[PDB]
């Protein structure tokens, strides 16, 4: 608001404390985002291995698992989401406290236990368990007896990799069906630039910088024209701050949605 | 810093937020191009010969560039007096044209040069208007007129009643005969010629001997600006957090070398929304880049003034190069000396942690810091987070698991379902019982129960929350 | 004669690099798909107001059509622009001039009274002009430089980049074209906006109108 | 209290209390047929 | 002058009222979103299995 | 608040762009009620009878 002008200050330490909450309530949204990723990926207390050897009784699953040639040990899936969607006045980002890589690890770990052990590891000690006989417990739960998987194995096996050959293939080629996460990006990307915009309006003043105004006239209404620069970024920082407030909210009832269902499929049945 | 924050005498352990720094910029750095256009008043106040008093010369001077200091240090000058306009401060000054009126007066003379003033000269063939005037200069010229000048080359008009306006001129000779009644009852006589000659003589005195004069009038705010005074400069510093008037607008940053091209007329550049980015001087054509100064907020990690009394001080996105610059070496008290330098520089991916050794182990933390990284007092040590145990089970073709014996366990899970029915009274907050509040309130209309609806609504909608969510049974049961 | 201009009169509005930026901006224009009045003044100088800038055009590769002569009354009561070639210089006087009947020049002067400016500077080809007076200044562009690609009419896309700017201050809104003794095509401009596509090199690749289809 | 007023529960301690106590006598002895 | 100064002080308190509404109510949705699904919580985990 | 007069528009152009997000934020939600009303019901891919 000031810009290194020490008339500014002079002015705006007596309008009373506003800048505590204009800054608490930022950095409690952040905590927030913070405690709601670890919320919704940190649903595990070991990190678990695959075997080197791999018969999964027929199925293939090396699409999905992580590759060791990879540079941040990522699958395929992975890679192409990451290059499917690409997106300082005052103003700065702070880094997240958990990168890539601790991600990468914790859906690795959760992909392992689910195939080896099932539905075990998230209710006690993880016990191992072959793919075919959790196969037929599964299906034993949807009312189909567990005598038709073990005579229409191969069926069952070559109809699952064509259709994990056949999803890749379309999200390699469909076309905005990541618009969600490309919105948000571009939601925050114009709110930072409408909100940096905001800088060059003269807002009834005579010019939209401080010193030209402070050097071509004497305070007697100087002093005004102070005040008045003041208060219209007072308003459009309380806008910009309602707003972030709003979509905060939003986005938190969403995380804790996705994280009642990934506790509620990927480690058991629904 | 974290005590005045908090307000409070005691604080719990985690990481605080207390102010924000900046880089103070060094010097300042002014550039203006090499050409200027100079101005020949040389061929004014040298001028070879000058016009008479009742017939001065007029020239229309323009589109100049002349330094007034350089005439205002010249002794040359018996005197320089100006009428409202400062000497020192006509370098800074821009005018919209100016004029010259040079001639040659007597020495008692002089002094008729001013406003509201009674003269033959000053009311007869030069008058000065009831506004402002630049100033009158004169100096001595007894070795160009009064020994080599001519006897009768210098005339004045000795015509009285004839009071001219200001910035008016009569080169018209017409013999002054009345040619009626008012002159001695006859026509022909009391013939008097407009002009007279100056009586001087070498080294006469001072009231005769004849003064160079000129007098400059300025207009201001009647036109587009044409002439400026010249101003100095100097060079140029690179690689500092310097503030500079570089090539007119102003700037303040960092100076680095750019490999952009610009086209051949294209005075600067920027990339997005009014944000300066390159800049080209006239002295050396070459084009160059703006960085900001860097900046940012500090954060205190302490864990906990009851345990201990030791904490840990990270910049955020500060580069080592300026963890000695973000706070001044001789500046502050020599215990932020201790949290300065030496220590331990651990320059991490979210800025720079000084304070706290580094360790290449790596356990569950409490505090974080980010980037994956977070720090923990055991002193503080920081080191990598850790997702926490790790194992493999032996997946095999035909092998299961089956538990043998059981456990029972209780937890516990604490769920808030309710807050206080505040209130705020309308009018009171704001008028504290006065009826020319609420008199100037009744104009801002119905802002009253617009806020007072609220929190009535918030309330009923609290009472009915813990309604819902704790009534659910229609009986009682013992 | 009418002639339909596709797309020509774009040019550079300011001195401010950018890149790979689109800027939409609202000065003064010539719309796209506009009509201009051809003359074949070939064996004819009528007097046209200058309605606030116009635009301009030749094709001859030749020194027939020389100076620009401006003002508004051509007589010397006020001054008078007179910006004239010499096949090496282009020379500029403002002072008083009087009416001049049917001038002739090519490598007249009536009188040069309460003289007061000067200025000294240094298929076929297209030199495309365009002259724009606000606030005292005075500005012209140019553009020597055709495409030989395509015969008769003035289609392609090409920036405007300025040359000179004179602080005259003073009014004109007449002017007449100077031949001498023995095809050019005029238009008008007004302020409508328009969104300007920048290249990585700052060079002007594609102007889109703003008020012009609902498309647009 | 310039001003600004907190106004008092609907349901006092009391009846929560009871409330939970049902709630838990009902669980003890019928379990989920009461619900 | 007095009604100039007051002025002054009306616009000011009613800007700091307004924000103050304004984050209460927000804080109050928020508790109403916990408190539903505590609700839920209750009547499902308590009277029955889940 | 302007009220079809030229001073008004010439008095608000200056304040910046206050109305090019006072007019998104409601066609937002304008855009969001239909979605809402058409994922709770379109829940069918044919019409029986
Ligand atoms: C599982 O699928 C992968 C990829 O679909 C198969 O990888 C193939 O490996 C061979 C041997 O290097 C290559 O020649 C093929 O080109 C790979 N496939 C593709 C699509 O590139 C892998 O063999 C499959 N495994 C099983 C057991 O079916
Ligand atoms: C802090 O500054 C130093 C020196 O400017 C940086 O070290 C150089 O970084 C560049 C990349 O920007 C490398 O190409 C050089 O090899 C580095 N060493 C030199 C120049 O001796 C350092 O990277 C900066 N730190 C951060 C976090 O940006
Ligand atoms: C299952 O574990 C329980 C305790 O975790 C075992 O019960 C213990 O048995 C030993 C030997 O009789 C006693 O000394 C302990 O006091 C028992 N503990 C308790 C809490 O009662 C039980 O034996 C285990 N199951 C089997 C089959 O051995
Ligand atoms: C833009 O400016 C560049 C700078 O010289 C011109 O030169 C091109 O530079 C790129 C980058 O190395 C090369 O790949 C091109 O081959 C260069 N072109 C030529 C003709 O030398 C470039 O021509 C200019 N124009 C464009 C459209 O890029
Ligand atoms: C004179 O002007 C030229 C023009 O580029 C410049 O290179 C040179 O540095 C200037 N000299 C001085 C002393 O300013
Ligand atoms: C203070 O610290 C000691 C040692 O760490 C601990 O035992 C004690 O519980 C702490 N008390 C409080 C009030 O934090
Ligand atoms: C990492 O561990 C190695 C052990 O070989 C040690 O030499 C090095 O200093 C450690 N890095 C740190 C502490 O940053
Ligand atoms: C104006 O231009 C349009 C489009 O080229 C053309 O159809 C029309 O004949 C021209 N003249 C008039 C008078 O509209
Ligand atoms: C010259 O012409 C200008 C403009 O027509 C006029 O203002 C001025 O009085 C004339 N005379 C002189 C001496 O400048
Ligand atoms: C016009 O150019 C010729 C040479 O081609 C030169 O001699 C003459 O002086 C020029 N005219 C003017 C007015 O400079
Ligand atoms: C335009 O001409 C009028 C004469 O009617 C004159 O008063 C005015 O000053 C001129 N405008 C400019 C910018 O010179």
């Amino acid at each position: 608001i000031c810009g290194d002008s020490t008339e500014c200050s002079n002015l705006l330490l007596q309008y009373g404390s506003f800048c505590t909450q204009l800054n608490r309530a930022l950095t409690g949204i952040a905590v927030e985002q913070d405690k709601n990723t670890q919320e919704v990926f940190a649903q595990v207390k070991q990190i678990y291995k695959t075997p080197p050897i791999k018969d999964f009784g027929g199925f293939n699953f090396s699409q999905i698992l992580p590759d060791p040639s990879k540079p941040s040990k990522r699958s395929f899936i992975e890679d192409l989401l990451f290059n499917k969607v690409t997106l300082f006045n005052g103003l700065t980002v702070l880094p997240p406290l958990l990168t890539d890589e601790m991600i990468a690890q914790y859906t690795s770990a959760l992909l392992a236990g689910t195939i080896t052990s099932g539905w075990t590891f998230g209710a006690g000690a993880a016990l191992q368990i072959p793919f075919a006989m959790q196969m037929a417990y599964r299906f034993n739960g949807i009312g189909v007896t567990q005598n038709v998987l073990y005579e229409n194995q191969k069926l069952i096996a070559n109809q699952f990799n064509s259709a994990i050959g056949k999803i890749q293939d379309s999200l390699s080629s469909t076309a905005s069906a990541l618009g969600k996460l490309q919105d948000v990006v571009n939601q925050n990307a114009q709110a930072l630039n409408t909100l940096v915009k905001q800088l060059s309006s003269n807002f009834g003043a005579i010019s939209s910088v401080l010193n030209d105004i402070l050097s071509r006239l004497d305070p007697p209404e100087a002093e005004v024209q102070i005040d008045r620069l003041i208060t219209g970024r007072l308003q459009s920082l309380q806008t910009y701050v309602t707003q972030q407030l709003i979509r905060a909210a939003e986005i938190r009832a969403s995380a804790n949605l996705a994280a009642t269902k990934m506790s509620e499929c990927v480690l058991g049945q629904s | 810093e974290t005590k005045c924050t908090l307000k409070s005498f005691t604080v719990e352990k985690g990481i605080y937020q207390t102010s924000n720094f900046r880089v103070q910029p060094t010097e300042s750095i002014v550039r203006f191009p090499n050409i200027t256009n100079l101005c020949p008043f040389g061929e004014v106040f040298n001028a070879t010969r000058f016009a008479s008093v009742y017939a001065w010369n007029r020239k229309r001077i323009s589109n100049c560039v002349a330094d007034y200091s350089v005439l205002y240090n010249s002794a040359s000058f018996s005197t320089f007096k100006c009428y409202g306009v400062s000497p020192t401060k006509l370098n800074d000054l821009c005018f919209t044209n100016v004029y010259a009126d040079s001639f040659v007066i007597r020495g008692d003379e002089v002094r008729q040069i001013a406003p509201g003033q009674t003269g033959k000269i000053a009311d007869y063939n030069y008058k000065l208007p009831d506004d402002f005037t630049g100033c009158v200069i004169a100096w001595n010229s007894n070795n160009l007129d009064s020994k080599v000048g001519g006897n009768y080359n210098y005339l004045y008009r000795l015509f009285r009643k004839s009071n001219l306006k200001p910035f008016e001129r009569d080169i018209s000779t017409e013999i002054y005969q009345a040619g009626s009644t008012p002159c001695n009852g006859v026509e022909g006589f009391n013939c008097y010629f407009p002009l007279q000659s100056y009586g001087f003589q070498p080294t006469n005195g001072v009231g005769y001997q004849p003064y160079r004069v000129v007098v400059l009038s300025f207009e201001l705010l009647h036109a587009p600006a044409t002439v400026c005074g010249p101003k100095k400069s100097t060079n140029l510093v690179k690689n500092k957090c310097v503030n500079f008037n570089f090539n007119g607008l102003t700037g303040t940053g960092v100076l680095t070398e750019s490999n952009k091209k610009f086209l051949p007329f294209q005075q600067f550049g920027r990339d997005i929304a009014d944000t300066t980015d390159a800049v080209r001087d006239p002295q050396t054509l070459e084009i160059l880049d703006i960085t900001p100064c860097s900046f940012g907020g500090v954060s205190v990690i302490t864990p906990g003034t009851n345990t201990s009394n030791q904490v840990a001080v990270l910049y955020q996105g500060v580069n080592c190069t300026e963890v000695p610059v973000a706070i001044h070496a001789d500046q502050l008290t020599p215990t932020w000396r201790v949290y300065s330098t030496g220590s331990n520089v651990f320059q991490t991916r979210a800025g720079c942690l000084i304070g706290a050794e580094h360790v290449n182990n790596s356990y569950e933390c409490d505090i974080p810091i980010g980037a994956g990284i977070c720090a923990s007092y055991q002193s503080i040590i920081a080191y990598t987070m850790s997702l926490g145990a790790e194992n493999s089970v032996a997946y095999s073709n035909n092998s299961i698991a089956i538990p043998t014996n059981f456990t029972i366990s209780v937890t516990t899970e604490i769920l808030p379902v309710s807050m206080t029915k505040t209130s705020v009274d309308c009018t009171m907050y704001i008028c504290g019982d006065s009826t020319e509040c609420s008199n100037l309130l009744l104009q801002y209309g119905s802002f009253c129960t617009q806020l007072n609806r609220a929190l009535t609504g918030i309330a009923v909608e609290q009472d009915k929350n813990t309604q819902e969510v704790f009534a659910q049974v229609k009986q009682i049961y013992k | 004669a009418y002639t339909n201009s596709f797309t020509r009169g774009v040019y550079y509005p300011d001195k401010v690099f950018r890149s790979s930026v689109l800027h939409s901006t609202q000065d003064l224009f010539l719309p796209f798909f506009s009509n201009v009045t051809w003359f074949h003044a070939i064996h004819d100088n009528p007097v046209l107001p200058f309605n606030d800038g116009v635009y301009f055009a030749s094709t001859e590769k030749s020194n027939i059509i020389r100076g620009w002569i401006f003002g508004t009354t051509l007589d010397s009561k006020t001054q008078s622009l007179l910006i004239v070639n010499n096949a090496t210089n282009v020379v500029i006087k403002v002072c008083e001039f009087q009416f001049c009947n049917d001038p002739f020049l090519g490598v007249v002067y009536s009188s040069a009274n309460n003289c007061t400016f000067e200025y000294v500077s240094q298929f076929k080809n297209l030199r495309e002009f365009v002259f724009k007076n606000i606030d005292g200044y005075f500005k012209i562009y140019s553009k020597h430089t055709p495409i030989n690609l395509v015969r008769d009419l003035p289609q392609g896309f090409s920036a405007l980049e300025p040359l000179v700017d004179l602080p005259i201050g003073i009014n004109i809104t007449r002017f007449q074209t100077l031949l001498a003794l023995h095809a050019y095509y005029v238009g008008y401009l007004q302020p409508r906006t328009f969104l300007l596509k920048y290249n990585e090199n700052g060079t002007i690749t594609d102007a889109v109108d703003c008020a012009l289809d609902p498309l647009s």
